[PDB]
DNA sequence: TTTTTTTTTTTTTT
C-alpha cells in the first residue's frame, strides 16, 4: 500500500497535449474518458471546457479553449495560458491517444475502487445496526464500479 | 481514531454458558457458528473442544469438556476450570442460545467484511497491473462474505424460540417473535391489520406470562378492549356493540372478562406520540414489571422528532430507524403496523409486494420481518372460501419466506387456526 | 469590473489575415473594426480594409505602409507588434470562428452599454413614461439586430451546389450513385445506399434480418474498397465471421460449426478466409451501447481509415441516453432520431435492423406494413427507406417456391416504392440474386 | 442615484382615502401596497386594504385600530402622522392622478432595476449569447400592465366595415394563393396570422405538398417564404423543386442521367427559381424561439409572406424539463400559433399522425389522429389531411389522384379537394 | 446463486421452471409485457455471462407457432 | 422521495 492514490500525470498531460496538437484526437479521448477520470482538479476543468467547446462546435484549439475557460471563472484556476501552453509541448504527435486515455481511465477506476472499499470498511465500524442490508450495499456498491 | 475490531464477548460467554447448562443447546449453536466465529482466542478453543467431544459423542458437560481441554495442552490456556465455571453462571438458563449465537455470528460476518474490504483497498495500490481481473476478484471476494440443496441432502428419504403467537403455522415458520426484531405487518385499509395485531397480543398476554404494551394511535382503548372481549369469548361484535346480548352471550362475556383481567396488557391510546415518548414509556414499564412485546397501531401515524417538517420520506425513514433501535435496546420484538400505497389496486393481482409499503422504502430495509395480509373476500363480494386470509411472510432474516393461511371470523374480531 | 473581450481571439483574427490573406473576406463579413476591443486592433483592422479597397492586397508590408500613411504605425506598437500578430494564431483555416468570438464579445458589451444607459435614463427623464418604455423595448431589439451571420441558405447559392453536384454525377460512368449492395434488382430500385440515409430492415424473428445485413456488408467490403462497421448486440463477433465465411465460400454451416468438413470444403474455407482478410470490416460486439458510443467509435474509425457503411444489429437493443427510464416509446423515438442524425453527420448510409410487433402474424396477409415496426412509430417516419423481409416458406411448411424471399421496399423519399425478389439459401447463410 | 419616487403624491393618495373614502376603490385598482416607496406608506396602504376586506370601512379610526392590531402603529410615525396625511391634500376628488404618479414612479424604478440586472448579467453569463438577448427582450416587455382596457363594439364595427369596403374595392382570394385552384376556392389563401396544419402518414406526400405550395407562392407571387427543414437538407429540397418546376424525372436528375431536352428543362427551372426568393434553414434542431428570431429578422429587412415548418413534432422544446411530452408539444403548438399571430403571416406546420389510423377500415384521417398531442387540433386555424388511395392499394384504380381533406377551418367551409400527385416529378397538379 | 455455484464447483446448465413466474426488478409493476420483456433480456444476458446454456420453460397464450 | 391526476403511444390480455 501507499496513501498515494493511483494516477499517471505523465499521461493526463499527454492526452490534453494531443488535443491541442491535433485536435481530431479529442474523439478517441472522449470516447474513453469523462472529465472526472482525470485526477488533477485543473485537468478536469480543462477537459470539460474542451468538450464544452466541441459541442458548438468551435472547434478545439489553444485559442477557443482559453476563450471558454475565461468565459467561466476558470482560466486563472488552471494555471495561466502558460500552463495550457506547456500542455501543448508535452508531446511529439497525437498518434494512439486511445492508448494513454485508457491508462488514465484504468487509473481512475483503481482509485474509485480504493475509495469505495475504504468507505465500506469505514461504514463497518459505524452502522453496526443492520447487517444484511450492509452486506447488500457492499454487493451493490462494488458492481457500480465496472462502468 | 481508535478502531476496535467488532465483537461481543458478552454474547460469546452466553453461548458457551448455555451449552454447559443444557446441553442440547449445542445443536443450534453449531448450526449457526464455527469455532472461528468467536473473537476471544480462548472461546475458539473451548467451543472447538465442545464440538470435538460431541463427535464421540460424550456428551457435552462441564466435566467432559475440561477432560477434552486437558487432553490437549489447552486447559490452562483458557483460564482455569474456574473460567469454565464462570461461563456456566453467565446465564440464568440455557434459554435462547440461538439469539446470542446469532449475535456472535453477525459480529463475525462484520469483521470478515471489514477485513476483505480493507484487503481490496490494499490491493488497489499494489496490483496496478490487470484492471478487469482485479474487478472480478473484488466482486467475488465480497460475495464470499456470506456463508441450493444438493440431491443427496434432499434424500432424507421417501416415502419455538420465540414468543409464541398461538398461530401454529405462523409460529412454525417464524418461531416467535424474537427478541430485538422489528416485525412489519402491512395491508390495505380495513383488511385486518389491527385485528391481527390485537389477536396476537391476547394470545401472548393470556397464554404466556409476558407483559405486552400496545400503542393505539387511531382507536381508543375502549374499542380495543371490546375487540378482544369479542375474540376471547366468541361474542358477536354487533350484539356486544348494542348491548343486545343473548343469555349465553352474558356467560361468554363473564368469562372473557375473567381471563382478560390477569392478562396484563398495557394500552396507550394517546393519538400523537413521538418514538422517544414510546421508548420512555416502555423503558419504565420494563423497569418495574418486565416487557415482552410492543405493538404499534401505526407506524406512519407516529410523529417526527424535530428536524423541521422534512422531506416526509426521510421523516418516516427516521421513525423506522428509531423503532428498530428501540426493539434492539429493550431486547423485545416490536410489531409495527403499516399502511400500503394504492398502487396495489392497479394490479390484476392484489397480493402486496415489499415495494407497496406506504411512504418510505427504508421500512422494507429496517424490518427484520415483513408480513402482508391478503383477503380474497375483501375484493370479491361473492368470493368462494370467505373467511380465509393469507399471511404473506415476504421477508425474514431468521429463515424461511412463504405464505400461511388463517381464518378471520370478522363478526368475532377473531383470527383462528385452520 | 472587466468588460467582456478576447484578445487571444482578436489577435488570432488579425494574425490569420497576415498569414492568408483570403481570410480577410470571412473576417470582414463577420466584423467591423469597432467590434475589436483593443484600441490598437481597431486601427489595424481598419487599415487592413482600407488597403483592401484599392486593392493592394493585404500583407504585412502593405498594412504597415497604410498605418504609416496615417499617424498610426507608432500608436499600435511597432512593426514588431504586427510581427507578433503573424506568429500568434494556431491554424489560419478557421478565422471564421475566432472572428465570431470577437463579434460575440462585441455584442455583449453593446448590450451592457445600452442596458446601463437605459437605467441611466430611468432617473433622468422622469417625464413621459410610455415613450420611455417604448424606447427601452426598441433599443434592446437593436442589439439583437446584429448584422450579417444568421443562417438562411439563400436559394441562389444552393442552386449552384446542385448544378455542380449534378454535373459531377453526369461524368461518372453511372447507374448506381451510392454504395452497391451487389443485389442487382435492389440496387436498380435504390442505387445504393446513399450517404446520409437511414435504412431500416425489419422482419419477424429468424426470418433473415442479420443474414441479409451481413450479406450486404460482405459485398460492400469485398467488392468495393469501402470500410464497414458492424455493431452486433445479440451475436458474438465469431458467430458473425462464421456466417460470412459460409456465405463467401458456399460451405454448409452445420458442417462448418462441427468441423465435419469435406476435403473440398477445406478448399472453399481456405479461399473464403483469403478474401475476407483484405475485406476491412470492423466489428463491435459489445452487448450494450448507447448511440453516443456508436457515434464516437465511428467518428474515430472514419478519422483514420474512412468509413462507408454502418450496420446496427438491432435498433431496439441499443440503449437510451439518460432521460430516466422514460415512456419506452419515447426512449426508442429518441434512439431513432439519434441514428438518422448520426448517418447525417458522418455522411454515410446507416442500416438499422428492426424487430416487428405481433401485429402482422395476426393478419391474413402476413406481409408486413410500416405500422408493424416494433415499439415506436417514429422509426417509419425518421427512416429514409424501409425494407421488409417476407418469406412465404417461413410460415408455410410445404410452401411452393421455397428459397425465395421478398424485399418489400415500403418507404423511400429518394424515389420508387416496390418489391424485389432474392433467394435465401439458409444452409449457406447466403442471399443470392435471381 | 436617488430612486425615482414622489412622496408628495404618495401622501396625497393616502390623504384622499382618509378624506373620502370611496377614493380607496380607484386607488387600489391602480396600486398595490408595494408600489409606494416609503416603507411606512406601504404598511399604511396595506392596512387600509386589510380593513376594507371586512369591510369596516376605511377611516382614520379603523385604520389606526388595524395598525395597532399589528406591531405597526408606532413604526409608521404616530397617529400624528396619519393625522398629517389627512391634511396633506385639499379634497379627495382626484386620487386617480396622484395614484398614477406613484404608479409611474414604480414603473420607472422597475425599469431601472431590470436594466441594471441585464448589465449585471452581461459580465457573468458569457456562456450563451442568443438566449441572453431574448431574455433582455422579454424582461423589458414584462415591465408593464402589458397583459393588463376593453374594445368597444361601436369602434370595431367601423374598422370591420372599412375592411369589407377595401376587400370589395379589390380584387376578390384574400389570401396568399397556393396556385391550386380548388383549394384556393375553399380557403382563399392562406391568410395572415393563421396556423395551417398539414398532416398525413409517412411517405404520403407532406413535404412534397408543402414545397409545391412554397414554389407557387415564391415564383407566382412576389412574397418571400421561409422554409425550416428539420429532416431533409437544403440541397434535397431544391432538387425537389427543380424537378417540379421543369418536369424533370427525379431519378434521372439524381443520377445525372439527363436527356438532351432534360438539360433544357433544368436550365429554365434554375432560371425561374433564382428570382424566387425562398429562404431555407436546414438546422436539424431548433426551438420555436430560434425560428421566431430568424423570421423576425428576415421580415425586418426583406418582408415575409409565409413560414413553412418541415415538421412540428421535430421542433424542440423550451426548457420546462423533459416534461410530459404531450405538454411539450402542446407548448410548441401554442408558440407557433402565437408566432403566426405576431408576424401576421400564415404558418404551415407539417405534422405526423399516430398509428391509430392504420387500425381503421377507412384510412382517411380524422382530427384525433394528429400525432402526440390533441392541442394541435385545437390551436390550428385549419387542418389539412392528405389521403392517397394508391398509398395503400398496389393496384388502385385512378393512381395519381390525392385527396386534400380539409377537416378543420374557422374561416369557413369544410370539405375535400382533389389533386394529382405525379410522384416521378415531385409534383402536385390541378385537375 | 449460479455465479457462486460456478465459482466453487463449475456450472454446465441452468434450467428455470418457468419464465413468466420469475419476478421483476423494480421499475414499478410496469406494462406487464415490458416487465417480462426485461426478464427475457436478463436471462439471455445471464446465459451469456456465465457461458452456459439456459433452458427457460414458457407458457403459451390461449401446433404452436412463435407468436403463441 | 412520494403520492396524486392527467393525455396519449405502445403491447399484449381469449
Ligand atoms: N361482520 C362484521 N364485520 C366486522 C365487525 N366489526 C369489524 N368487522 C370487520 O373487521 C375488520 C377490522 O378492522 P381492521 O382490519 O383491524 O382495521 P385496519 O387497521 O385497517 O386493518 C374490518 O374489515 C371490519 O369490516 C362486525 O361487528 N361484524
Ligand atoms: N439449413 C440451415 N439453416 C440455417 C442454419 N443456420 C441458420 N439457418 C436459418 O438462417 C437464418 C439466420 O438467422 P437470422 O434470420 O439472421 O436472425 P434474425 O436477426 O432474427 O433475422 C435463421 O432464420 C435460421 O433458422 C443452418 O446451419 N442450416
Ligand atoms: N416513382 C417515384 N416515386 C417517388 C420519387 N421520388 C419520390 N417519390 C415518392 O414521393 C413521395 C415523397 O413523399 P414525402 O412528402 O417526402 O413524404 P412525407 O414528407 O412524410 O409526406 C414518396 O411517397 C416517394 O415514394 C421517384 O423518383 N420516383
Ligand atoms: F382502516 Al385502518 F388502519 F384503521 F387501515
Ligand atoms: F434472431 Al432475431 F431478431 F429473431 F436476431
Ligand atoms: F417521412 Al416524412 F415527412 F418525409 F414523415
Ligand atoms: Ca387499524
Ligand atoms: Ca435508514
Ligand atoms: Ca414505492
Ligand atoms: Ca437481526
Ligand atoms: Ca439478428
Ligand atoms: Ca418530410
Ligand atoms: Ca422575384
Amino acid at each position: 500500500s501507499e496513501r498515494i492514490p493511483p494516477q499517471s500525470i505523465e499521461a493526463e498531460q499527454a492526452v490534453l497535449g494531443a488535443v491541442f496538437l491535433d485536435p481530431a484526437a479529442l474523439v478517441p479521448a472522449s470516447e474513453i474518458l469523462i472529465p472526472e477520470d482525470f485526477y488533477r482538479a485543473a485537468h478536469q476543468k480543462i477537459f470539460h471546457a474542451m468538450l464544452r467547446v466541441a459541442d458548438r462546435g468551435e472547434p478545439v484549439d489553444l485559442v477557443t479553449v482559453t476563450a471558454e475557460l475565461a468565459a467561466s471563472e476558470q482560466l486563472e484556476e488552471i494555471g495561466g495560458v502558460s500552463y495550457l501552453s506547456e500542455l501543448a509541448d508535452a508531446v511529439p504527435t497525437a498518434a494512439n491517444v486511445e492508448y494513454y486515455a485508457r491508462i488514465v481511465e484504468e487509473k481512475s477506476v483503481l482509485r474509485r475502487l480504493i475509495r469505495t472499499a475504504t468507505s465500506i470498511a469505514q461504514d463497518g465500524y459505524t452502522r453496526e445496526d443492520e447487517i444484511d442490508v450492509l452486506l447488500d450495499e457492499a454487493d451493490r456498491k462494488i458492481m457500480e464500479v465496472s462502468q | 481514531s481508535e478502531r476496535i475490531p467488532p465483537q461481543s464477548i458478552e454474547a460469546e460467554q452466553a453461548v458457551l454458558g448455555a451449552v454447559f447448562l443444557d446441553p442440547a443447546a449445542l445443536v443450534p449453536a453449531s448450526e449457526i457458528l464455527i469455532p472461528e466465529d468467536f473473537y476471544r482466542a480462548a472461546h475458539q478453543k473451548i467451543f472447538h473442544a465442545m464440538l470435538r467431544v460431541a463427535d464421540r459423542g460424550e456428551p457435552v458437560d462441564l466435566v467432559t469438556v475440561t477432560a477434552e481441554l486437558a487432553a490437549s495442552e489447552q486447559l490452562e490456556e483458557i483460564g482455569g476450570v474456574s473460567y469454565l465455571s464462570e461461563l456456566a453462571d453467565a446465564v440464568p438458563t440455557a434459554a435462547n442460545v440461538e439469539y446470542y449465537a446469532r449475535i456472535v455470528e453477525e459480529k463475525s460476518v462484520l469483521r470478515r467484511l471489514i477485513r476483505t474490504a480493507t484487503s481490496i483497498a490494499q490491493d488497489g495500490y499494489t496490483r496496478e497491473d490487470e484492471i478487469d481481473v482485479l474487478l472480478d476478484e473484488a466482486d467475488r471476494k465480497i460475495m464470499e462474505v456470506s456463508q441450493f440443496k444438493n440431491i443427496k441432502d434432499i434424500l432424507v428419504q421417501t416415502y419455538i424460540t420465540g414468543i409464541p403467537t398461538g398461530f401454529t403455522e405462523l409460529d412454525r415458520m417464524t418461531s416467535g417473535f424474537q427478541r430485538s426484531d422489528l416485525i412489519i405487518v402491512a395491508a390495505r385499509p380495513s383488511v385486518g391489520k389491527t385485528a391481527f395485531a390485537l389477536n396476537i397480543a391476547q394470545n401472548v398476554a393470556t397464554k404466556t406470562n409476558e407483559n405486552v404494551a400496545i400503542f393505539s394511535l387511531e382507536m381508543s382503548a375502549q374499542q380495543l378492549v371490546m375487540r378482544m372481549l369479542c375474540a376471547e369469548g366468541n361474542i358477536n361484535a354487533q350484539n356486544l356493540r348494542t348491548g343486545k346480548l343473548t343469555p349465553e352471550d352474558w356467560g361468554k362475556l363473564t368469562m372473557a372478562m375473567g381471563s382478560l383481567s390477569n392478562a396484563g396488557i398495557y394500552i396507550d391510546d394517546t393519538p400523537s406520540i413521538r418514538v422517544s415518548d414510546i421508548r420512555a414509556k416502555c423503558r419504565r414499564l420494563k423497569q418495574e414489571s418486565g416487557l415482552g412485546m410492543i405493538v404499534i397501531d401505526y407506524l406512519q401515524l407516529i410523529q417526527g422528532s424535530g428536524r423541521s417538517k422534512e422531506n416526509r420520506q426521510q421523516e418516516v425513514s427516521e421513525i423506522s430507524r428509531s423503532l428498530k433501535a428501540l426493539a434492539r435496546e429493550l431486547e423485545v420484538p416490536v410489531i409495527a403496523l403499516s399502511q400500503l400505497s394504492r398502487s396495489v389496486e392497479q394490479r390484476q393481482d392484489k397480493r402486496p409486494m415489499m415495494s407497496d409499503i406506504r411512504e418510505s422504502g427504508s421500512i422494507e430495509q429496517d424490518a427484520d420481518i415483513v408480513a402482508f395480509l391478503y383477503r380474497d373476500d375483501y375484493y370479491n363480494k361473492d368470493s368462494e372460501n370467505k373467511n380465509i386470509i393469507e399471511i404473506i411472510i415476504a421477508k425474514q432474516r431468521n429463515g424461511p419466506v412463504g405464505t400461511v393461511q388463517l381464518a378471520f371470523i370478522k363478526e368475532y374480531n377473531k383470527f383462528v387456526n385452520l
